[PDB]
RNA sequence: GGAUAGUGGCCUACCAUGGUUUCAACGGGUAACGGGGAAUAAGGGUUCGAUUCCGGAGAGGGAGCCUGAGAAACGGCUACCACAUCCAAGGAAGGCAGCAGGCGCGCAAAUUACCCAAUCCUAAUUCAGGGAGGUAGUGACAAUAAAUAACGAUACAGGGUCUUGUAAUUGGAAUGAGUACAAUGUAAAUACCUUAACGAGGAACAAUUGGAGGGCAAGUCUGGUGCCAGCAGCCGCGGUAAUUCCAGCUCCAAUAGCGUAUAUUAAAGUUGUUGCAGUUAAAAAGCUCGUAGUUGAACUUUGGGCCCGGUUGGCCG
């Protein structure tokens, strides 16, 4: 070859072989630089004030505060009364000493409004329910007794994974340890490192003995902005203060909920969920600080959408017939090199599978459903709404006084009540060595809805064919995927997995936790089926297998499927020798009597529908 | 796994630490060298 | 420090995988969006959406131990805890 | 292709004449699972 | 001439047409207060200096002024602008870049503590006052010193009658981390220094952070998971653009410290004055003239003689 021409910038002749095949520049002067930094900061400081417009606690504000002590030898009443002592107001504690659990505390020192909520200690779900509504959780600790091993830490971890807002840790029992301050500091740092293990953001747990540090807590609740939770703030939520039932029909009426609205915003056409009550539809809303009613675009209350109708070794038993049990199977060879269809006809498939929504992509409609509720919301978050809801009559025996137990109201998005087959992420809880199957009834709290479920366990390894292997038992180490039918959640809200048992102090046996992954019907879970047999007799080329079958018709029909062994040797059958399952076969190598003759054959599973849980 | 609330007030016995650990290296490295192959290997497997 | 938006499947190859994939994160001060790098798998369950991670430069690279082109911002902390301590089971990450 | 690179340069220093350790089944592994 | 404490275009009236600049004027940028100084070390240098001392300026932005020796003062006033507070709706009060503190910002920074005992300052003055300052709390910014064991006996392995290692072998000594009478300490306390009493037999009173093709110090290690149209077929072996997929063992370095990220310095002679390079690797204007700039041949009391008083070594002591 020839030595090439060389230049740093390409020659004009060479550009002709290549090419043939405005805003002027600015040099920033100081005043333009000084003005731009002023304009961006002034826009920033308006952003901070307007985002803080929710909490000028004189008329239009309510910070929801829940005192959650962790020790049975710890009363939230004295924790509350120590903090209110630093507001220089004694009459406020007198009015609430008799019997109150919901407090509308107005603070004149810091010009703030607090809503104080104390949950009931006898119910673990009630403690879980009162805390997700709040914007602040105050964890009361002990200086005298250690935290409960199976009760106290379980409260922290249950709140840890379902979503939690900002937090402050306090101590009220520090007087019980020795009075020398060198001893009070030695136990205080022990709790400081203990709370840092659970909640790493705060490296100081507060002592309520010092009135400045008692004010340090009291200021921080009123002043510092609450950290937001994505799933709660994407659907809106209402805390009730007054509930009144009216009569309009012999079987149902209207509840008059007088409460404040926070979150994203509410619409007259959308549904609603009340915890441990169910899902209902809207009737009328009213604004006090216009009137909006549910028009003809109501979402109907039905669990199945009616408009979707138009769109591993197993020992064989001699009495059990190998023909009837093995008709819905396919004889593929590789899990990653096979094909399946989602619309196959099967008696084991549910009849209501045709009545199921076939959602295309999750994240696109998840992004779509947020911006619709942003603009189509009537009740703006940060207002007072008189809420008129539709309500069946026979549930009035369960609703209690809202001033003693919390009564939340949760907004819903589009097509929440309609089902779609979904898959959940699942990680095993700490110190849980009990193995569970893939059909046990499990109660799951995801988002706000609580449902009974028996999902199908699987592995989360990626596959081009979207087919995965089934596990009979839950995998003890890594994350698993549980696929089932449930009402869809468009917020990717976290999920917690448990089962009730009255043996514990709580009626909860925590199994694990996880996240709402997807509403996926393309993902199909398959199971490998192995039936075993003992090779009875051996010849130079013919092997006789015993306890593989028990009828001669089973041998003849199963001739096409290629034969293999667990040692990794393939082969084929030759003829049926006996009636009780003795048959001839041929193999590439010579196998002994400790080897097992096995088959590889595959099927489908169809999961079971969900049911809401109460009690 | 979790730290105890009141904690702050196979198994092989522990190596010495600090000055006494350097005594272990000086004995191990070169006084009475254990394995000799002519090039003074330092970490063999199954010989 | 920046807000994570979504997580990408920037994978080594298709299914037979050396799993090193990471997220798309917007810095909070200048508002610019960058591509991040998370360590080995098992830390992707920690990083959900909108976690406010604290991320630092990646910088040095060899011809092994991470050769992904177009990423220079490893994620050091998620939700204000860590990723070293959170992976080695020292602490726990609060959920939003 | 990390194992292909580590072997490729290793016999090159046979021809250059320098010491290099003889190998085993850790040659192309991540010696440290990361943070 | 006016004005000032006072010189002076400082201002005014008139009259001249000057003054700076390629030796970079003027304009622009500075994420620029200047300096003593800081890091980096073979030299010269490169980078930094908001910050314990000196000097300048500002008290949300401008301007104006009272009092006084001194102020264009803001813990003084007045007006305007921008924020913002109270209410009886007529009006009043503002300025934490002082000390604590809080919001906002961000990767990024502590107690709404004790006292004038010290250092000094102010006053009518030994006496009052001082968030000036000091004491203490938070504080792995940075720096100094060095705990986590030492000795003996028995049995084996050695070098070989005297010297080492090994052991679920054994024995008593010594001590502070701690708790704490008391005393010192301090304005009063905490803490240090001293000390009656208690306080070590290993899962006690248990050290971590990184690293193993080279750099480079440290493996002819192990187990498990997934794939192979690869050999063999009781087992296995090998590959595995699984850039090792997940764990463990062993070894090495530093050590109450250690790693990562960004910036900068050395390595670096990749800024080259010391000290780079331009035929072919980045780079000698197409060629010559020519102002500033830089550089510019040799040459004019050289040599000899006289004495004088010194600082160094010695033959000498």
């Amino acid at each position: 070859g020839h030595k090439s021409y060389k230049s740093k910038h390409a020659s004009k002749g060479a550009l002709k072989r290549l090419y043939k095949g405005g805003k002027p520049d600015k040099q920033v002067s100081k005043l333009q630089r000084k003005n731009k930094a002023k304009q961006l900061r002034a826009q920033r400081i308006l952003d901070s004030i307007e985002n803080r417009k929710l909490f000028e606690g004189k008329n239009g504000a309510a910070k929801i505060i829940t005192i959650v002590p962790l020790v049975n030898d710890l009363d939230p009443l004295d924790i509350l009364y120590k903090l209110l002592k630093c507001a220089d107001d004694e009459g406020i504690m007198v009015q609430e000493v008799d019997s109150k659990r919901i407090f509308n505390v107005h603070i004149k020192k810091f010009k703030s409004n607090l809503k104080i909520i104390i949950p009931d200690m006898t119910n673990f779900l009630n403690i879980l329910d009162c805390a997700k509504v709040a914007d602040f959780v105050v964890f009361g600790l002990s200086g005298v007794q250690e935290v409960d091993e199976e009760f106290g830490e379980q409260i922290i971890r249950a709140l840890e994974l379902q979503g939690i807002a900002s937090y402050i840790g306090v101590i009220s029992n520090l007087s019980a340890v020795h009075e020398k301050e060198k001893f009070q500091l030695d136990v205080k740092q022990s709790l400081e490192s203990y709370f840092k293990h659970f909640f790493p953001s705060e490296e100081r747990v507060y002592n309520l003995e010092k009135n400045s540090d008692a004010l340090n807590v009291l200021r921080t609740l009123c002043q510092r902005l609450p950290r937001s939770i994505n799933w709660r703030d994407n659907r809106g939520y209402v805390v009730a203060d007054f509930v009144d039932f009216v009569e309009t029909s012999p079987d149902s009426g209207d509840l008059v909920i007088e409460g404040t609205v926070r979150g994203i915003g509410f619409n007259a056409n959308r549904l609603v969920h009340i915890p441990d009550f169910g899902d209902f539809q809207l009737n009328k809303i009213e604004k006090i600080s216009t009137v909006f009613e549910s028009n003809m675009n109501r979402d109907t209350l039905d669990e199945y959408a009616p408009e979707g109708t138009e769109d591993d070794e197993i020992e064989l038993e001699p009495s059990e017939s190998a023909i009837e049990r093995l008709k819905r199977y396919r004889g593929l060879k590789n899990l990653y090199n096979c094909d399946w269809q989602v619309d196959e006809k099967d008696p084991s498939s549910p009849a209501e599978w045709k009545r199921l929504l076939r959602i295309g992509n999750y994240k696109n409609t998840k992004n779509r459903i947020i911006k619709e509720t942003k603009n189509e919301a009537q009740a703006i978050a940060g207002d007072r709404i008189r809420m008129f809801i539709r309500f069946p009559k026979f549930l009035l025996e369960k609703i209690q006084d809202p001033k003693q137990l919390l009564f939340a109201v949760y907004g819903l998005l589009l097509h929440e009540h309609k089902n779609a087959v979904v898959n959940f992420s699942l990680q095993r809880w700490e110190q849980y060595d009990k193995p569970v199957p893939s059909q046990e009834p499990i109660v799951v709290q995801y988002g706000v809805r609580r449902y009974t479920i028996q999902p199908l366990f699987s592995q989360g390894s990626n596959s081009p064919n979207n087919v995965h292997k089934y596990e009979r038992f839950l995998h003890p180490d890594t994350v698993s995927v549980a696929t089932c039918i449930a009402p869809v959640d468009f917020t990717q809200s976290p999920a917690i997995f448990f089962k009730p048992s009255p043996t514990d102090a709580k009626n909860i046996e925590l199994i694990g936790h996880g996240t709402f992954l997807n509403a996926d019907h393309s993902r199909i879970l398959a199971k490998r089926a192995i039936l075993t047999g003992h090779p009875f007799r051996f010849h130079k080329t013919v092997v006789t297998v015993r306890y593989m079958f028990f009828r001669p018709e089973d041998v003849e029909w199963f001739k096409s499927i290629p034969l293999f062994t667990k040692s990794g040797r393939s082969g084929f059958i030759k003829e049926s020798l006996g009636t009780h399952g003795y048959f001839k076969a041929t193999f590439d190598g010579k196998l002994s009597a400790q080897d097992v003759v096995a088959m590889s054959l595959y099927k489908r599973m169809w999961p079971m529908p969900s049911l809401p849980w109460n009690g | 796994k979790v730290h105890g609330s009141l904690a702050r007030a196979t198994e092989k016995p522990k190596k010495p630490k600090g000055r006494a650990y350097k005594r272990l290296l000086y004995t191990r490295r070169f006084v009475n060298v254990t394995l000799v192959n002519g090039k003074r290997r330092m970490n063999p497997g199954p010989s | 420090k920046g807000i994570v938006l979504e997580k990408l499947g920037i994978e080594s190859k298709q299914p037979n995988s050396a799993i090193r994939k990471c997220v798309r994160v917007q810095l909070i001060k200048n508002g610019k969006k960058v591509t991040a790098f998370v360590p080995n798998d098992g830390c992707l369950n920690f990083v959900d959406e909108n976690d406010e991670v604290l991320l630092a430069g990646f910088g040095r690279k060899g011809k092994a131990k991470g050769d992904i082109p177009g990423v220079r911002f490893k994620v050091v902390k998620v939700s204000g805890v860590s990723l070293l301590a959170l992976w080695k089971e020292k602490k726990e990450k609060p959920r939003s | 292709s990390a194992k292909s690179f580590i072997l490729r340069k290793k016999e090159l220093m046979k021809r250059r004449g320098r010491k290099v350790a003889k190998d085993s089944k850790f040659t192309g592994r991540k010696r440290r699972h990361r943070f």
